[PDB]
């Protein structure tokens, strides 16, 4: 009768095995007798519970037993848990909750994990998210850190709305046990919810990597791609939308492979299929793979109608699996879209009635299922008012019902306003649109309706309303309206100063916005020929001729199957004009052939294209036909001018002259005819007809607003007569008259660079001012001032950052397209080398001549025609490159260049002279006698290309270097005579100075036959008469010192040269040297000290060196 | 009622090209009557009207482009000239050899004007400022700044403390010498001014514009006293008489007209100068008028008091 | 100093 | 020219130094190096070509072609277009939101995810011939759309009437 | 609503002449902040912005003419530069001594651009091709060919497989690196481009032209997203933000403006840089802006996220 012994024997039989548990006579009998002998041994009732639970199955009594066990021992979590679990299995939730509450009320601090989990899971199953949240925090603070609680907390936090601590809980669950995927999926779901679809897509791809069959990830990817496609469709990007739709459909069918019973996937597939409506037919071709198209066969390509049919099928399947009003309305909308597509293309009519009936039935069923949704009512109304049905009473009823269902309904209000507006109800349509605008300030359709009403009433702010509408959300109607209004406003030519054209078309920059608007519109619709012509016209205004030609071509293709009287012929003519403007003369001729040549415009365009291609006779014939047709006399005068131009192009200048005279005799001359006559007179050497035409232009023509052209014509008039000085005077007068107009300053700089290049400082100043005055003239201005600085030499304050090299580099940076800049760069590099040699510090910028020559040739090759100027440019560039290579010491490269040039074409004297110099650089560098045969060859080659001073000076130098004083003197005299005859001035001075130097050298050799001093004196006197040459006065001083030596006068002359300011450093140094010499001969120590300190105030070393050297005799 | 007017002197060919500026200076206390002209050349030749004729005295040169402006001082014997050459070189006018030479481009100085005490020799630049130099002292000590377009005219009041400035597009600015702050800007015309002048005991400012009108404004306020419209072409230069009763204007229609401020009418017109006239000036006392034109001719007239 | 009218007349005559 | 050679002494003399001249620029500016050799003139061949002469420039400005005349301009065509409007493109329709979220499941006690089942919010899978026929099967509200229709919009005194 | 913008740093005289190019590179993982500039000289000086200022570190040289373009790599410490000297010499950027030297004339290479992996260093030539070299590997391995005029700009997408190129007369070409075939040509403008740049996760191409307009095109198609017209003079350089929300443009009217792609408007403008601005760049994160101008000044600004 010991309860404990009976208990332990019962346990023994329980643990012996399943067979002893199944024998009812041992386990049960001992547990029941023990429980009868001692009723407080709760564990015995617990074990009776286990026996009856697992062997007998009487759950209700078992629950009661576990309850008594827990009442006897409230620490037995096992009995309590089993009682709760059986109560939940018995649907007795009140007892389970009472137990759980008693436990958690006694659990002051944790130690109730099982009960917290029970209550939290139960409340999560129910709609009690707040209580579930509370229980989850308590369970989490219980002590266990397992994920299964963190994930529950995160899910409840997401359910209530919080997005921060949910992410924290999901992150914690992932970090403590990564094997779970649900937490990462929920993180990606949160990322998707708050926009930023791309990050969610990346997370979903990463999740799908590890496991390829997770349905939620495929659904998320499909939804993200659908939303991105819709966002792309908000703008006008049809290709992006189509690609996103295809990807979303692929993901949706991939998910449907695994779970085919889910209405969500079917409805999402239907939505994706039907989303691509009213998007550029013949641009939608979608790849759908596998099971969707009947039998599983690879991948197939579907069109718009097939895609819509597939969407309808998917909607039907989703409806079959789940009947909901939302899917009914979606099916109705899908059928409505299908009917719209069938009607739009004109494929059929009156055979779409079945689709409309199906859509109406589905929408009516949906709206009757729940008559409290503004969406269903509005959809029913919109579908009812379709042109194929036209049930306006039902549409009005549905719109009123949708308005009544929810007060803030801008869509229904604007639909009602549109219905009233199209049925001639301006006032009430305005009222409804105003109501919609007040209820929603950022709705586009109401604004478009207001703009349409304003246009229908003829207001003044219709253009501004359309512009604001286009700026807001890029809708098609506002786009077309704004484009049409801008084109019409531009077309009228009497508005130029009415302050409406000015403000409308200049401060708002209407043309580029209209161009972009029309591009988007033509992308969306692409079946409107007027839109194509408007786009072409706008592109013409923007100098976008290729786009204009393409638009005209597409308009032509669209318009071929039309009435063809005005639209198609004008399209052909515009396409031909644009095509001719961008080369393609044969295509322009063909385009102008395919039209009736009975209108002035077509005939004149044909004539211009013919002239551009050639065929001057046919051009003249067409111009004569236009002249026969012409009216609007200004046009007749222009036709006469064109006829004169083409006649001149055929030679035969007399008939062109008579045509221009005929144009002049007309009642009122035109500026173009007079300018053409003056230029034609300039082309010939008459120069008197040009003066008369210029007088005519000056007399009674002032409305012309181009001072540059008139100044250029006058300058050319003056330059033709060979004066060459009055050009600068005329341009200076023009600049004085108009201090602005940077073109005049640039012209002045260029003209002083070319003619009369002695005002080099003025030219540099004019170029700098022209560059300052504006920005787009900087290129030419900098080129001209660089050349003027090159002409000056080094007549500055030796300041950096302002030399010809810097300015030419700036010009090269501004526009690296012309060859003259590269040639000037070569010249500047050579001049800098010479300057560095003079200063004797370092040679720099040694070897770039080949690259610059190649650049010059490449940039020359791409100009239309400047033949003589191009030839001179290429000759100068080649000669300068050869000379620079010779100077630097790359004789082999120079010889290869010369040989290639002479192999390319038969010989020309300049290149043979260059080759002679190349060959003769090595020989005679070191002292060596040369055969008289070589001397005769050199003399013959110099004779080959005469009338060039450089070659004569070089041959004189060669003669002197070998030694021929008479021959060198003769050559210098010949060069002097040639330079004086040819009108040059620098060459005359150079010849004088070179002859003086040679004769002074020969006199310094103390030779007899004292005629060389006479030559020195005459040359120096002539040079001094020419200009103020410090070198000439110094040569005079050297000769005078050599003769007398002792004579006091010589010291006076030397002191004048060394003491008068404005002299170069080297000449002053030489004069100082000889003055010190003369005074040391004259033995005056005070003057020697004066010389020493004078040398010390300036910078010198040689004078002080010789002073010290002769001080210590 | 209109007084007797006679030329009494015409020069055949003073220079070789168009004459752009002229200055008449009674600088010394005795009868000097020095006339300096500049004409589209380096030549700044100085003439003298001794008793009844002009005798050429100096042919000083050293410019590279056409000289656009010349000026003479009334206190010391000195002269100044500027050109498109970007060089303001002032001559001695007694011995005539290149006393100084200042570097300033057309973007730094356009026209010349001596100070009432002959001390500053201000000029005007493209960027709108009024560069003030210092004679015998230094270069570019300061410049008054206004935010505008090319400036053409610079004028000094005969008592100081004022400085007017006309510009292209017609905007007129007035500065005070004592402080240098912009007092008030006058809209003026819609065309370039290219001519300004004050009056003795200065209370009147006379403006000439490109549209043919001549405005008479009043300093120290923005009230305009009237508009004189008698010319047919551009008005190029305007000089005021020593007594506040008349002023002479020269236009581009080959006509020299003299107006009167009291009644605002043209008392006389001279029909000479077959081509444009670029300069007119008065002498010390209002008895003779000098005028140089686009044609190489110098005309002297006679206007009795 | 030949003006336009004289030139036209002369050329027309010849 | 005589072509008599004239021999010059080979040593200049140390006591006196040679005369080597250099030319800088077109506008006369010479100078003097100490070191006997080439004449060494800068820009030997002249200034470069720069821009063409004014006669060619005017010949090209006008006598190139008649394309610069204002008879071949962007104006001088007198174009015109014809305006078409289309109110009906201003209708808008919205789509109903999805009616289910496909919410996960949980094991009761020791919360674990057994699977995913679709919850409502508040054979031969190729979709063959799924269209719906034989409508009007259930009773939803028995609404009548054919007899009594609204006419008066809210806020508005009278309504547009259609036969 | 407009965020607070401040300079926080102005350098007085970085170089002796006009500055033509600038590159900002956060090459190393830690805070390097390397800035390389080239300015009309041999000097390719390398600066570093350590905490609040710029400190000069290298003054490396060895060019003969003005350097026109410089570039820096983000993976390895290296730099490259080209000039009118017809020499592409790439520097070490750590010791800065002439790692290599490539011969290429103005007829062979104009501007520089490193590969996303810093391996090819493509350039553009006069004849229109796009020469692609190889760093550390060789010279002139291949060149993409297009039939057009002088080419100025070369741009790489930050993920590869794309290469844009602007040219004189406005024609824009797009190539794919994987194959090298011309995908599509955009007509663009009628004036030279001289500026191109992609965006991260590249789907937008922003072009700047010589007429003042800024086009926003969409890659993989020919759709243009809009035209931005706020500048008054030439637009020279355009740089994109690390996040696709803003981009900075520098024009020739002495104004640096920052736009936003989402709404197509100018959020802020900086009125500094009294002369033309030749370069603007962003740093690693979109907080600071560097800008070099024609005047010898380096300006750094601050743009908050």
């Amino acid at each position: 009768e010991v309860a404990e012994y009976h208990y332990q024997l019962g346990l023994t039989y329980w643990f012996m095995g399943e067979e002893t548990r199944k024998d009812k006579t041992k386990a049960l009998t001992h547990f029941l007798k023990a429980a009868r002998l001692d009723t407080y041994m709760g564990k015995v009732f617990c074990y009776l519970g286990h026996y009856y639970r697992d062997v007998v199955g009487d759950k209700n009594r078992a629950r009661g037993c576990y309850r008594k066990a827990f009442e006897l021992d409230d620490t037995d979590a096992e009995s309590g848990a089993a009682a709760v679990d059986l109560s939940v299995e018995l649907e007795d939730m009140e007892m389970a909750l009472a137990i759980l509450t008693t436990v958690t009320q006694k659990a002051s601090a944790g130690t109730a994990k099982w009960a917290w989990l029970r209550r939290g899971l139960y409340y999560l199953k129910a709609g009690q998210h707040s209580q579930a949240v509370a229980d989850l925090q308590a369970a989490l603070r219980a002590d266990p850190k397992d994920f299964n609680c963190w994930e529950s907390l995160g899910e409840a936090y997401l359910s209530r709305g919080g997005y921060t601590t949910a992410l924290k809980s999901f992150t914690k669950a992932s970090e403590l046990n990564p094997e779970s995927i649900y937490s990462v999926f929920k993180v990606a779901a949160i990322q998707q919810i708050l926009g930023k679809y791309k990050e969610a897509v990346a997370q979903y791809q990463m999740i799908i990597k590890k496991k390829e069959d997770y349905v939620p990830a495929l659904k998320g990817l499909g939804e993200c791609h659908l939303m991105m496609a819709k966002a792309a469709l908000v703008d006008y990007l049809d290709g992006k939308a189509v690609d996103y739709i295809e990807k979303a459909l692929e993901y949706f069918t991939c998910a449907l492979q695994h779970r085919a019973d889910v209405s969500c996937l079917w409805k999402l597939a239907g939505d994706a299929c039907t989303c691509l409506y009213a998007v550029a037919p013949s641009k939608v071709n979608v790849h759908v793979l596998g099971v969707l198209l009947g039998q599983k066969e690879g991948k197939q390509v579907l069109k718009k109608n097939e895609l819509l049919h597939l969407g309808g099928r998917c909607y039907g399947r989703a409806l079959k699996l789940m009947s909901t009003s939302n899917t009914w309305c979606d099916l109705g909308i899908n059928y409505y879209r299908q009917a719209q597509h069938l009607a739009e293309t004109g494929s059929n009519m009156n055979d779409l009635k079945e689709l409309l009936e199906k859509s109406l039935h589905c929408l009516k069923k949906a709206v009757r299922l729940d008559s409290n949704n503004h969406l269903y009512w509005n959809a029913l109304g919109v579908v009812a008012c379709y042109s194929g049905i036209g049930n306006y009473a039902l549409a009005q009823h549905c719109f009123i019902k949708s308005i009544q269902s929810e007060q803030i309904n801008a869509v229904a209000w604007t639909n009602l306003g549109v219905l009233y507006l199209t049925n001639e109800n301006i006032e009430q349509a305005h009222e409804a649109f105003k109501m919609a605008q007040s209820l929603d300030p950022s709705y586009l359709m109401c604004w478009i309706g207001q703009a349409l009403i304003a246009e229908a009433v003829g207001s003044y702010d219709t253009m501004d309303l359309f512009r604001h509408t286009t700026e807001l959300n890029m809708h098609t109607e506002g786009a077309l309206g704004y484009a049409y209004w801008v084109c019409t406003t531009l077309q009228d030519k009497s508005n130029r100063e009415t302050e409406l054209y000015q403000y409308n078309i200049l401060q708002m920059n209407a043309i580029p916005a209209a161009q972009v608007i029309l591009n988007k519109y033509v992308e969306r619709i692409q079946n409107y020929a007027p839109a194509f012509t408007m786009l072409g016209y706008l592109n013409e205004h923007l100098q976008l001729k290729k786009e204009a030609a393409n638009a005209y071509q597409r308009a032509i293709l669209l318009l071929q199957t039309a009435e063809d009287q005005d639209t198609y012929n004008v399209a052909i003519r515009n396409y031909g004009r644009l095509l001719c403007s961008t080369g393609e003369y044969d295509k322009a001729i063909q385009a102008f052939k395919s039209t009736p040549l009975e209108v002035l415009e077509d005939i004149i365009g044909f004539a211009l294209a013919l002239f551009m291609k050639g065929l001057y006779k046919e051009s003249s014939k067409a111009y004569e036909r236009a002249l026969s047709i012409v009216e609007s006399e200004q046009d007749k005068a222009h036709i006469l001018t064109a006829l004169a131009i083409t006649e001149y192009k055929q030679g035969k200048t007399d008939v062109a002259k008579t045509l221009l005279f005929k144009c002049s005799i007309l009642k009122e001359p035109t500026t173009e005819s007079l300018q053409a006559l003056c230029a034609l007179g300039l082309a010939m050497q008459d120069a008197t007809l040009s003066k008369a035409a210029l007088n005519e232009l000056l007399k009674h023509i002032k409305h012309k607003d181009s001072n540059y052209q008139r100044c250029l014509l006058t300058s050319a008039i003056y330059a033709l007569q060979g004066r060459s000085v009055a050009v600068q005077k005329q341009i200076s007068k023009a600049v004085h008259s108009n201090p602005g107009d940077p073109a005049l300053w640039s012209l002045l700089s260029r003209v002083v660079a070319q003619y009369a290049q002695r005002n080099a400082k003025g030219g540099v100043v004019a170029g700098n001012v022209a560059h300052i005055l504006d920005s787009n003239h900087g290129k030419k201005a900098l080129l001209y001032t660089a050349v003027n600085q090159l002409a000056m030499g080094s007549s500055s304050a030796e300041d950096e950052k302002n030399t010809a090299l810097k300015t030419i580099q700036k010009a090269a940076l501004l526009s690296p397209g012309d060859p003259a800049i590269w040639a000037g760069l070569m010249a500047a590099c050579h001049a800098d080398d010479k300057l560095a040699l003079v200063n004797n510090t370092q040679p720099k910028r040694i070897d770039l001549y080949l690259a610059l020559l190649s650049a010059v040739s490449a940039s020359i090759k791409d100009e239309k025609f400047f033949e003589n100027y191009n030839q001179s440019l290429e000759k100068w560039s080649l000669s300068q490159a050869v000379t620079g290579l010779i100077d630097t010491g790359r004789i082999s490269e120079a010889e290869t260049l010369c040989t290639k040039n002479l192999k390319s074409n038969p010989d020309q004297p300049a290149v043979i002279l260059l080759l002679r110099q190349v060959q003769c650089k090595p020989l005679l560098e070191s002292q060596k006698p040369l055969p008289d045969a070589v001397l005769e060859e050199l003399q013959k080659t110099v004779m080959s290309n005469s009338t060039s001073v450089p070659a004569w000076q070089w041959l004189a130098h060669v003669y002197q270097s070998q030694g021929m004083m008479r021959a060198a003197e003769m050559c210098y005299r010949k060069s002097l005579q040639l330079a004086s005859q040819r009108g040059s001035w620098s060459g005359k001075l150079s010849s004088l100075l070179r002859l003086a130097l040679l004769a002074l050298k020969v006199c310094m050799a103390n030779i007899s036959n004292d005629h060389w001093p006479s030559l020195v004196q005459e040359a120096t006197t002539e040079a001094l008469k020419l200009c103020f040459c410090p070198l000439a006065v110094l040569l005079q001083a050297l000769l005078q010192f050599k003769r007398k030596m002792g004579a006091r006068e010589t010291r006076r002359l030397l002191e004048r040269v060394v003491y008068q300011p404005g002299y170069p450093k080297s000449i002053a140094s030489t004069a100082r040297w000889y003055l010190l010499r003369h005074l040391y001969a004259k033995d005056d120590y005070e003057l020697i000290d004066v010389l020493v300190n004078n040398a010390k105030t300036h910078g010198d070393t040689r004078a002080l060196e010789l002073n010290q050297r002769l001080s210590s005799q | 009622m209109t007084n007797q007017y006679g030329i009494l002197f015409k020069q055949e060919q003073a220079h070789d090209d168009a004459i752009w500026s002229v200055a008449w200076g009674t600088n010394k206390k005795e009868n000097s009557e020095t006339v300096v002209t500049g004409s589209l050349d380096d030549l700044v030749k100085v003439w003298k009207w001794r008793d009844e004729r002009l005798d050429l005295q100096w042919s000083l040169e050293g410019h590279q482009l056409g000289v656009v402006s010349v000026d003479i001082s009334h206190t010391l014997p000195i002269a100044a000239s500027s050109s498109l050459d970007a060089h303001i070189r002032l001559w001695d006018l007694e011995n005539g050899k290149q006393i100084k030479s200042i570097d300033a481009g057309p973007v730094d100085a356009w026209t010349l004007a001596f100070s009432p005490d002959s001390q500053y020799l201000a000029t005007g630049t493209h960027v709108g400022k009024v560069n003030i130099f210092g004679v015998e002292s230094g270069k570019k000590e300061y410049s008054l700044d206004t935010r505008g377009k090319f400036i053409l005219s610079i004028a000094y009041s005969p008592d100081g403390k004022y400085l007017a400035s006309g510009a292209i597009d017609g905007i007129i600015n007035i500065f005070d010498i004592a402080t240098g702050k912009l007092l008030h800007t006058l809209e003026g015309h819609a065309m370039p001014i290219r001519s300004l002048t004050f009056s003795p005991d200065s209370q009147l400012l006379v403006t000439a514009s490109d549209d043919g009108y001549i405005k008479i404004y009043d300093v120290q306020h923005a009230n305009l006293a009237g508009t004189l419209s008698g010319h047919a072409s551009w008005v190029l230069n305007v000089a005021f008489c020593p007594d506040d009763t008349h002023f002479v204007s020269s236009s581009s229609d080959k006509s020299v007209k003299v107006w009167d401020v009291g009644t605002r009418t043209c008392v006389h017109t001279f029909f000479d100068h077959q081509d444009q006239v670029w300069g007119v000036k008065y002498n010390g006392n209002g008895s003779k008028i000098v005028s140089v034109g686009d044609d190489q001719e110098i005309h002297i007239y006679d206007c009795p008091i | 100093n030949l003006s336009l009218s004289e030139l036209i007349a002369e050329t027309i005559d010849v | 020219m005589m072509e008599t050679e004239r021999l010059v002494l080979p040593p200049p003399d140390p006591l006196d130094l040679p005369l080597r001249a250099v030319e800088l620029g077109c506008t006369g500016h010479w100078e003097l190096l100490n070191l006997p050799g080439a004449p060494e003139s800068s820009l030997p061949h002249g200034l470069p070509p720069c821009a063409p002469d004014l006669q060619q420039e005017a010949e090209q400005l006008f006598l190139s072609s008649p394309a610069w005349l204002p008879l071949h301009g962007v104006e001088h065509s007198a174009r015109k277009w014809q305006r078409k409007t289309d109110p009906w493109s201003l209708l808008a329709v919205l789509g109903a939101p999805v009616p289910s979220d496909l919410q996960a499941q949980r094991h009761p006690t020791t919360g674990q995810i057994l699977g995913y089942k679709e919850v409502l919010l508040e054979g031969g899978m190729d979709e063959p011939t799924i269209t719906d026929l034989n409508t009007r099967e259930e009773a939803e509200e028995e609404i009548d759309f054919e007899k009594d229709l609204l006419t008066i919009p809210p806020g508005f005194k009278k309504g547009m009437d259609f036969a």
